């Protein structure tokens, strides 16, 4: 779950862009 | 009132996000 990655800590685009 | 810095979301809003990015990756 990416939730415990964006909620808990950053995940600014340069990090979410990696989930896709 | 709607940026994307530390105002991270939590559950669900995360499902619509990769659906918004994978979107800019290939709206096809």
């Amino acid at each position: 779950g990416i939730v415990d990655e964006c909620c808990l800590r950053p995940c600014s685009v340069d990090v979410l862009l990696s989930y896709c | 009132q709607q940026p994307q810095a530390v105002h991270t979301y939590c559950g669900r809003h995360l499902a619509r996000t990769l659906a918004d990015l994978c979107w800019e990756a290939g709206v096809d």
